[PDB]
RNA sequence: CAACUUUGGGGCCGUUCCUUGUCUAUGUUCCUUGGAACAGGACGUCAUAGAGGGUGAGAAUCCCGUGUGGCGAGGAGUGCGGUUCUUUGUAAAGUGCCUUCGAAGAGUCGAGUUGUUUUGCAGCUCUAAGUGGGUGGUAAAUUCCAUCUAAAGCUAAAUAUUGGCGAGAGACCGAUAGCGAACAAGUACAGUGAUGGAAAGAUGAAAAGAACUUUGAAAAGAGAGUGAAAAAGUACGUGAAAUUGUUGAAAGGGAAGGGCAUUUGAUCAGACAUGGUGUUUUGUGCCCUCUGCUCCUUGUGGGUAGGGGAAUCUCGCAU
RNA sequence: GGACCAAGGAGUCUAACGUCUAUGCGAGUGUUUGGGUGUAAAACCCAUACGCGUAGGUUGGGGCCUCGCAAGAGGUGCACAAUCGACCGAUCCUGAUGUCUUCGGAUGGAUUUGAGUAAGAGCAUAGCUGUUGGGACCCUGGUUCCUGCCGAA
RNA sequence: CGUGGAGGUCAGUGACGAAGCCUAGACCGUAAGGUCGGGUCGAACGGCCUCUAGUGCAGAUCUUGGUGGUAGUAGCAAAU
């Protein structure tokens, strides 16, 4: 919730120039929607396949047709609300500045300048592979890239021999507002993903639905984001389209508890765990102590025999 | 924020979490003095934190403030701690003063 | 019915976590009201129009009180005087909002209208008229 | 009549298109394991190349490629771009104004009937008009207005495509699945025919496929050997169950099974456990002292050097 | 109904209405026929249309306020319900001012009327489910994991 | 609880042995089942958060394959 964020230089050092937040980063996070959304657009990069129409009798039997052929025309896109796709991806967005939930991901951020992380526009510039690299290594996400490297396995399921081979995992994700030559130089590279800032894919946001992933900004991207979302200032550039708004003003309900003022309105706590009274029964008629919690004539009764008193003779 | 982190990490993923076969959570989370993955326990979902951990030899008592949330590099704050167990504990006191039990 | 909320919002389930300290903690019934409010469906939160929130500000010494919807406040534009009040609600439609900002007023979420009236003094609860 | 305005045809060389050909990065660096490093560790280089495949196991860097560009070759061709050669002969065309004219789909339209279709179509019979005809609204009604030119013809593109010729993909199936057919599958086979129609994938990295001796008609053996492995021998990856043989144990004598609980017999598991507390001896160091250097998150910080001392203290360590 | 054993083997998909729930927006809502874009069947942006919807009183009464130590009292009253209303449309009579000799409805009645007015709630997506139809669980017979809770005729 | 496949993650496991098989071996689960030892074996495979389904068998005189008894019996072109 810091105003203002500080470039960083290609070499790697906090540049005097520093760029306010674009208030997209103060958007709500509803990983329920990011969820929601993120399996309808999974769903829509597939191709349909089907068994073969006519190709005994029984579904039971060798060789003979199966039970429900698989028809081509079962649903395979699925239609969403276009503000609710924007809605996910506002929060995907917003979700990547907190970096305890990009650690939570899994990303080996914990030697980089600052979040979220903004470099020069001249990285744009940059165009051969082992510059880019070295740029990112003077950034400190060295260690990122040396997971994903690591992280090359070969695929558990039959799909290893359906082109689907070699798995591995997701690294940083650079934003430009502009190519110049940027995108060839992080293509050889693996586990970096490049998208301009008009496009921003949420797969390529919250992969697995899982939301912040680790990304880098250019400076003109940064600024561009305004541009690109709107603000309470700046307009929106999307037709129609507002930045949400919160429930809840304050994220921390625990602050709002403890506050000043609903802590005057509050009776006072209990233990915080039960004071556990009585858990096992004492009878009396024997145990004289219960007998003595109870009943305090019982004392003077024992003391006078009244059990055996002789009556008068009359 | 906090609790909106700490509800992504406990409703959803937490990369470092494990699960046991009795159903307790541990996180991997390095910095994590217990060995758990609960609602005091992640180092992610709380800002003010602390955890004896040793380089090398000596052993570096590791602060983290919300005065830091960003620059993560610069996260970790390091205490040599003492030889002494008894001053060492004394020096833990000292430096989590008026902090929570 | 419900104990629980059957959303999976988060907000929605600290403002849950919320109310239900104060439910626990407090002694006035408001905040009760407000718990079972919360656990309300989609079907069981009819929106309130604003013109029928002006409609209850019509009401016997009501101006000085404020009013809290657990819904959405919607605008109407069949009204054109709206008063300088107090409202606060899940969800504010922009038109709403726009009513209530332009008349003077406050668009309240339900944490600040928590630590504005944590026993509920002073205030109002309406409901959406629910037909289908 | 007044002006204006215009010229066509070749060539050639490029270009464009097709079909090709060729060139264009970086480790085979040390160690361990392995039959084999393409595995693991350490140190690297390339990248507009970390797609994919092969190479005795997961190969960016071994090879082919991949990526980026480059150089060709042979055609197609008017698409245009330059050059070059010619093209006129009262040649062809266009625009405004004036004058004089100003010709079009008949066995068709239509009508009846029959069948057919849900109004067309077909048959049979009849069969027109030329300010004509077709079609539709309209009415204050001896109506007005609208809108096209039938009975001659051609026409790219947007479209369909379970076939052909090719590509590229898959949240598809993984050998009873997927095509009937991953294999010498429309095969073997069956039917007189029309037709119907199977089963059947895996030695190994390399056949290195078992030299030689011997039994044995011959089939099969036994010695021997290859191989990392025949607990891989062309019956061959792995090798479940049903079922079979031998041996051992036990039980049974025309005995059926389980459940509980216990003995007996057989059998298995059963510390790499070996420490803590206090005291004491001596020695050592981030211990003490003096002299530094260095990183910022600049503090209740972090790293680090030199010499001296435990003679005294003190911490940790060792003893 | 059964010699045994292995593998295979039976409520799938789609369309149309319907409830519920979740989500976004909200009197609006719906990007993806299509165009632009692209790292290319993904994502991103969207012009014009179109679709569906929109276009008074009394009694209580959640609460809330005040007072009351409390108990309670008073006030304002959400949703919703009942009453008495009102009005619109209908209903059957009245049939005026006018009236082309058959036009006219003025006024006053009367009951019910109606998802009527008297201050909206919908649209879209997803999920689970109800009915119907496509071969539609498979071929009378069969119909594939566990536990907990509720549990008839 | 289990099964095939998919997205993310565990810089998860693996030729010093994955998966599979056997296990008069141990353990945890009320159970569905899961974990380990040992043996065999040779190249891939798992846990978690989600998605998706051709997702769970004892029967259907189910389909296909394999193997019994009948039985060394019937019987000798029952196929040669
Ligand atoms: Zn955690």
């Amino acid at each position: 919730s810091r105003p203002q964020v500080t470039v960083h230089s290609l070499t790697g050092e906090a540049t005097a120039n520093a760029l306010p937040l674009p208030a997209v980063f103060s958007a709500p996070i509803r990983p329920d929607i990011v969820h929601t959304v993120f399996t309808s657009v999974n769903k829509n990069k597939r191709q349909a396949y089907a068994v073969s129409e006519k190709a005994a009798f029984g579904n039971m039997c060798r060789g003979g047709r199966m039970f429900a052929p698989t028809k081509t025309w079962r649903k395979w896109n699925v239609k969403v609300n276009h503000n609710e796709k924007r809605y996910a991806t506002a929060s995907a967005i917003a979700a990547t500045a907190v970096a305890s939930l990009v650690l939570a991901r899994g990303h080996r951020v914990e030697k980089i300048p600052e979040i979220p992380l903004v470099v020069s526009t001249d990285l744009e510039s940059i165009q051969k592979t082992k510059e880019a690299v070295a740029a990112l290594k003077a950034v400190g996400a060295h260690s990122d890239l040396l997971k994903v490297l690591k992280s090359k396995k070969l695929r558990a399921g039959k799909g290893k021999y359906r082109n689907r081979r070699w798995t591995q995992r997701r690294g940083p994700l650079v934003v430009y507002a502009e190519d110049n030559g940027i995108v060839k130089a992080l293509r050889n590279v693996p586990g970096v993903e490049t998208a301009n800032v008009a496009s921003l894919n949420l797969l390529q946001l919250a992969p697995g639905a899982h939301l912040g992933r680790f990304v880098i900004w250019t400076e003109a991207a940064f600024t561009k984001l305004d541009q690109v979302w709107g603000s309470e200032t700046v307009a929106s550039s999307k037709v129609g389209y507002t930045l949400p708004s919160h429930i809840i003003s304050t994220s921390d309900v625990t602050r709002i508890i403890n506050s000043s003022e609903i802590q005057s309105a509050i009776r006072p706590a209990g233990q915080a765990t039960q004071k556990r009274t009585h858990v096992l029964k004492k009878n009396p008629l024997k145990n004289k102590q219960v007998l003595l919690r109870l009943n305090p004539y019982a004392k003077v009764f024992a003391a006078e025999k009244l059990g055996s008193k002789k009556a008068e003779k009359t | 924020s906090d609790e909106i982190v700490w509800q992504v990490i406990n409703q959803s993923f937490c990369s470092h979490r494990i699960k046991a076969p009795n159903g307790q959570n541990f996180c991997r989370n390095e910095y994590n003095v217990t060995g758990l993955c609960t609602r005091q326990s992640c180092p992610l979902a709380n800002s003010k934190y602390a955890t004896v951990k040793c380089d090398n030899g000596k052993l570096y008592l590791y602060m983290k403030t919300p005065e830091r949330a960003h620059t993560p590099a610069k996260l970790w704050e390091r205490i040599k701690l003492s030889k002494n167990y008894t001053k060492a504990l004394q020096q833990i006191d000292e430096h989590l003063l008026h902090w929570s039990k | 019915h419900r104990t629980a909320p059957k959303s999976d919002n988060v907000y929605l389930k600290l403002l849950v976590k919320l109310y239900t300290f104060l439910a626990r903690r407090t002694d006035a019934p408001f905040n009760k009201v407000v718990l079972k409010a919360l656990f309300l469906s989609k079907i069981n939160r009819p929106p309130v129009s604003v013109s029928r929130i002006a409609r209850a500000l019509k009401q016997e010494g009501a101006a000085n009180k404020t009013v809290v919807v657990v819904g959405t406040v919607t605008d109407d534009a069949r009204i054109f005087e709206f008063p300088k009040t107090t409202v606060a609600a899940l969800r504010f439609t922009a038109g709403a909002r726009a009513k209530i900002v332009k008349a003077g007023g406050e668009c309240i979420t339900l944490d600040q209208l928590a630590v504005r009236a944590p026993k509920g003094q002073n205030t109002l609860i309406l409901r959406g008229p629910r037909n289908s």
